[PDB]
């Protein structure tokens, strides 16, 4: 069972710090994340933290630079420090374990650059 | 800097 | 002025180190990438490095743990160290500046989620 | 587990 806490009423430009405390179940991909839901909007990812292969953090574009996710290993607690709050931040926030299923990257190229170099790998090389 | 889309997918 | 070099004709299990030497400095600290194309196939992303706010590196899944991209700032050169070569790595390799346009993440959540906490941003608080 | 896909787009 997972409990988000630390929400409140706050003036624009203020801060809140959310806590997400577990009961001790490191298992289905040790990623914990936060999502929010505001009236009339779809559930939105906010932030996630993995402490599996070192510490990896992720953020929605709209909270980058304002929100910071961290984990206190002793306490088995994940924190979301939320700064520079604005009306679009008003929502119910939830924490949940998450799995990162897939990442799609979209690379752009422009311009003539250079010759290429030919690589051949075969058992006929001698 | 990094333009990202984070999609959430539930279960049932 | 970009120049890819260091290609060859090698046995499987061998290594090559590709070089891509730049003449200037581009945009200050952009992204340089490698892509490849084999006969009769489409271009495929291989790897990229940016040295803007520090170094990040990216790899195709098929080359992770075999290939390493790096940059020697003093020579304005990017390197692709290709170990554990396989027949399927046969192609022409090219280096180019790249931009990362978009990254799409797909996050899975299972089950009932927990108690939520309300955040209300209000000039009245 | 985690899958990555890397797409090229060549543009002016």
């Amino acid at each position: 069972q997972l409990q988000a806490s630390g929400g409140g009423f706050v003036q624009p430009g203020g801060s809140l710090r959310l806590s997400c405390a577990a009961s001790g179940y490191t298992s289905g991909d040790e990623i914990m994340g936060w999502f929010r839901q505001a009236p009339g909007k779809e559930r939105e990812f906010v932030s996630a933290i993995s402490w599996q292969s070192g510490t990896s953090t992720y953020y929605a574009d709209s909270v980058k630079g304002r929100f910071t996710i961290s984990r206190d290993n002793s306490k088995n607690t994940v924190y979301l420090q939320m700064n520079s709050l604005r009306a679009e931040d008003t929502a119910t926030y939830y924490c949940a374990p998450m799995t990162l299923a897939e990442t799609y990257y979209e690379w752009l190229i422009s311009g003539y650059w250079g010759q290429g170099t030919q690589v051949t790998v075969s058992s006929a090389a001698a | 800097k990094k333009i990202e889309t984070h999609k959430l997918t539930f279960r049932e």
